[PDB]
Parts: C-alpha cells; structure tokens; sequence
C-alpha cells in the first residue's frame, strides 16, 4: 500500500517512502568487504565505520550500474536495515540515468521481481523526476551529483532522448582538482581519508564567481577572499582562490585536461538540439538539481552565462531549489504516491508474462 | 491494398480506441491505404524524408514535420518508431517504418486525449504484421 523509493547514485543512496518530504536513509553507495576471512559484507555508513578492516568499492560508475553483485547487496541493505521493510510488500520506485542502457534496465527489473519479490515495480530518468519535484513538466534539467551531469531537456514529462547531454565531470572530479591544487599552497591530500576532508573543505568553502577573472584580481591582490579551515589532526590551513578555482571546472573543463565545453554551453547545446517551438519554455523553466550544484553563485553564474549564449531578449531564469541534493528523491516521492500513478506500475502479472522486457514497454 | 491489410487497419482501430486516422505507406513512398477522414498526399515528402533520415555524427534531425496541417514535434525516434506530438493540444502521431528501419510506415494519428506511447505497443506489432503484405 506504501510505496518505496530508492534513488540510487554514484555516491550516495537516497531511499524512504512515497509520500514523505525526504528519504528516510541517505547514505553511501558502497560495498566493503573483509581484508583477510563478524561478517560477510558491509553496506554504506557501516562500511565507512570500518573502512580500515575492509575494501570499499563503488557499484556505480557515471551513473551505471556496473557492479550486478555490489548493487544486489545495497538493495538488499537498503530493504532490509535502513528501511526495515519486506520487499514483497510494497512496491517499489528506482531511479536511472539518461540513456541508461536497455539490458541494464532488463536486469534491474529482473532483480526486483525475482531476487527481491516485490509486487510491483518502475523506473523513471532522475532528471525527470527533479522537474516534477519543481512542479513543472516542461524543462531543461542539470542533473550533477558525485559521478557524472547531465543536461536533460524534458517536454511534458519525458526526456527528449536526442537532446540530452552527458558529461563524465561531477563532484568527485571537483575534489580531486581541489586536492591537485592545494599541492601548489604547500599541504598535502592523496588518500581516501584524507579525500574525504578535501570533499568536506569544497562543500564548506567553494563558490561560483560570478566573473572568474575579476575574482582572480581580488584573490591575488588581497586577503579578503581568504578562509581557514581546521584539519581533523589540528592543523588550520587557509585557501584562497582555490575557493572558486575548483566548481571553475564545471565552466571550463580544461581544468582538468578535458575537452568538453563547459555546463553553461552545454545546457544552450541541448536547447538548441530541441525545435524551437518549445526553446522558450526551456530557457524559462532550466532546473539545477543534484549535491554539485550547491555551490553559492553557480545560479547566477548559469544566469549570466545563458543570457550571452541565448538570443537577446530571451527569458532565461534558473530555479535553484534549497532541497536539490534531494530533488530526485522527492521527485519519485511525490509520482509514486500520487493516486493517478497506481496504474502505471509493473505488476508482478505483467512481469511473469512478459520476462524484463516489459520495463521498455511500461517506463520510458 | 489487399483484405488483410484492411483486417490489420480495422483491427488496430477496435482496439485502440484512442486511434482515430490511419495511414500505411509503401516500400515504394506511396500511400498503400488510408482511413477516409484523413489524406496524407501532399505531406509525403516530408513524411518520406523523415523514414529515410540516417543521421552522421554531427547532423541535427528533423525536429518538427506537419501533417494535414497539424505540426507535430518530434519526441521519439529510432527505427522501430517515431513519434511526433502537438505542442498546441490536437493530438499525436505514431510513424512506425516497414520493416525496422525500412521505406514503409503504419502511421496511426493519436487522439489529443491519449499519450501517445500508450498506443505504442500496439501499433509497433502492426507494423511487423505488415512486412509481409506491402
Ligand atoms: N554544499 C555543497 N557544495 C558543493 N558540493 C556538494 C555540496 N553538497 C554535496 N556536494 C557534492 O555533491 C555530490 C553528491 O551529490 P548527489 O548525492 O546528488 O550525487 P550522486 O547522485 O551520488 O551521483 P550521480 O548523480 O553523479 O550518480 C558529492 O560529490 C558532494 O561532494
Ligand atoms: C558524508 C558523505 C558524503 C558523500 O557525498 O559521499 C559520497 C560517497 C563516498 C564514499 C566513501 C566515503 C569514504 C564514505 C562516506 C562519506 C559520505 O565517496 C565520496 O565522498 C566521493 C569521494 S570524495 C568525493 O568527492 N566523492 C562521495
Ligand atoms: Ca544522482
């Protein structure tokens, strides 16, 4: 009767129960396993806990599911110790890429219905469902997490497969970079520990600027744009331009040695890719969803950076909503609890009849 | 054309009720047959472009094509199907080539009620259905 939702990302594992505002369980998207052979495997925080007497590794890759076995384990997790539910009692709500590949999907149905037994089942594109979490279902999406952004231009609640952009540049990256770069200060960040610090001084420190290079003059000519930040061992350390430097990346993938144009440019690609019939509709209603587009300023950076690309007198406004590193969650939230949406589940009936091909037919 | 392609017209409009004109075109670019309530004539050459559209790396597609005067957004393309819906309310249109990927297409336009993806399924097995008979 309660339906779940589980929004599986590069990095992190949203998942709860339709109808909530937030998933119930946010956690990381990985399987550690003993070092020499308490128990078998471990899922998410307590794999974290124990970091040290296990080998973690990621199931998804960019946004794919490329570890069968790992994934298995964090839905099995996710059912059994963060939800505390039996999977054949509800149905349940997954969350996939743009142009996730068909056999993947096949193989995620074929999973819940035989592996887990759920009653009934669907699959919707993430991006998708943070347009819906905005309440519109016309519009240009940028969907940027741990592992991978796309552009995703949606007309009346589908994707328009043709037009949507992917780019192997995410949050993950951006903390690498930021480790790169704060070499050249004097301190030093390799480990996965140490890492993990780096990500915590981006999500606390980092901005947009508004114009790189008026931001580059007031860094190199003052300390004004300076931050200290305090190391788990004891050490304050302080950061400048690094700040901006890093989410920089996002504009200018050279960066990092990659060829890509910049989110800004990529977003206009996409609009362009589409008829012009509906490229009003996309300019106005361009949604920023996922943990990478957090940074302070990055709204009014994609603002300005549009209004040069589009025509003149174009209407061009970014929504930027407080709960977008949830937004896909809410999004299937919101569908699967909705009452119109309970003929539009995979039954199990339909499941046994059709083998996992139905997924094609029933979720687009 | 023949009684079993009509069988295969009437059947596709019973159980889809939500299908209200249908077209068929030939290997050769022709109209093969057509519902009365509709005529798709003088559209055949954009219709025919749009079946025999292969893309290179950097071409943009055809985005847009209209039919009796309703213009229709593309929202769906591969071999298999393609499907053209109207931003303004006045229904949709499903082109499904003969055989996958061929010069051929049931083309069945969609009541503005219905999505047009719900008539997919069906629609599609027609379409195979009649690989044999043009
Ligand atoms: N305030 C913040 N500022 C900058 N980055 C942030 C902030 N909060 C979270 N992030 C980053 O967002 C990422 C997590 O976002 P999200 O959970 O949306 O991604 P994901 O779904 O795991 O991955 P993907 O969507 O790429 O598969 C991490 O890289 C994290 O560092
Ligand atoms: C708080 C938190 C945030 C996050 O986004 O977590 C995800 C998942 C995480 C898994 C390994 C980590 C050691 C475990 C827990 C950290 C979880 O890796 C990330 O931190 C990776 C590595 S550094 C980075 O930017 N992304 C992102
Ligand atoms: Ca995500």
């Amino acid at each position: 009767t309660t339906a779940l939702v589980c929004d599986n990302g590069s990095g992190l594992v949203k998942a709860g129960f339709a109808g909530d505002d937030a998933p119930r369980a946010v956690f990381p998207s990985i399987v550690g396993r003993p070092r020499h052979q308490q128990k078998d495997s471990y899922v998410g925080d307590e794999a974290q806990s124990k970091r040290g007497i296990l080998t973690l590794k990621y199931p998804i890759e960019h946004g794919i599911i490329t570890n069968w076995d790992d994934m298995e384990k964090i839905w099995h997790h996710t059912f059994y110790n963060e939800l505390r539910v039996a999977p054949e009692e509800h149905p349940t709500l997954l969350t996939e890429a743009p142009l996730n590949p068909k056999a993947n999907r096949e193989k995620m149905t074929q999973i819940m219905f035989e592996t887990f037994n759920v009653p009934a089942m669907y699959v919707a594109i993430q991006a998708v469902l943070s347009l819906y979490a905005s309440g519109r279902t016309t519009g240009i999406v940028l969907d940027s997490g741990d592992g991978v952004t796309h552009n995703v231009p949606i007309y009346e609640g589908y994707a328009l497969p043709h037009a949507i952009m992917r780019l192997d540049l995410a949050g993950r990256d951006l903390t690498d970079y930021l480790m790169k770069i704060l070499t050249e200060r004097g301190y030093s960040f390799v480990t996965t520990a140490e890492r993990e610090i780096v990500r915590d001084i981006k999500e606390k420190l980092c901005y947009v600027a508004l114009d790189f290079e008026n931001e580059m003059a007031t860094a190199a000519s003052s300390s004004s744009l300076e931050k200290s930040y305090e190391l788990p061992d004891g050490q304050v350390i302080t950061i400048g331009n690094e700040r901006f430097r890093c989410p920089e990346t996002l504009f200018q993938p050279s960066f990092i040695g990659m060829e890509s144009a910049g989110i800004h440019e990529t977003t206009y690609n996409s609009i362009m890719k589409c008829d012009i019939d509906i490229r009003k509709d996309l300019y106005a209603n361009n949604v920023m969803s996922g943990g990478t587009t957090m940074y302070p300023g990055i709204a009014d950076r994609m603002q300005k950076e549009i209004t040069a690309l589009a025509p003149s007198t174009m209407k061009i406004k970014i929504i930027a909503p407080p709960e977008r590193k949830y937004s896909v969650w809410i999004g299937g939230s919101i569908l699967a609890s909705l009452s119109t949406f309970q003929q539009m589940w995979i039954t199990k009936q339909e499941y046994d009849e059709a083998g996992p091909s139905i997924v094609h037919r029933k979720c687009f | 054309m023949s009684e079993k392609i009509e069988g295969i017209i009437d059947d596709l409009l019973n159980v889809e009720e939500n299908a209200d004109a249908i077209a068929i075109i030939g290997k050769d670019g022709q109209i093969v047959t057509q519902t009365e309530n509709w005529n798709v004539s003088n559209d055949l050459e954009i219709i025919n472009e749009l079946l025999n559209e292969k893309l290179a790396l950097g071409e943009k597609g055809i985005t847009s094509l209209s039919i009796q005067g309703i213009k229709y957004m593309i929202v769906e393309n591969t071999e298999e199907r393609k499907i053209g819906t109207n931003i303004t309310g006045k229904g949709h249109v499903l082109i499904c080539p003969i055989p996958i990927g061929g010069p051929g297409a049931l083309i069945a336009y969609v009541n503005p009620r219905a999505g047009p993806r719900d008539l997919l399924f069906n629609v599609q097995e027609y379409a195979k259905k009649l690989i044999n008979l043009i």
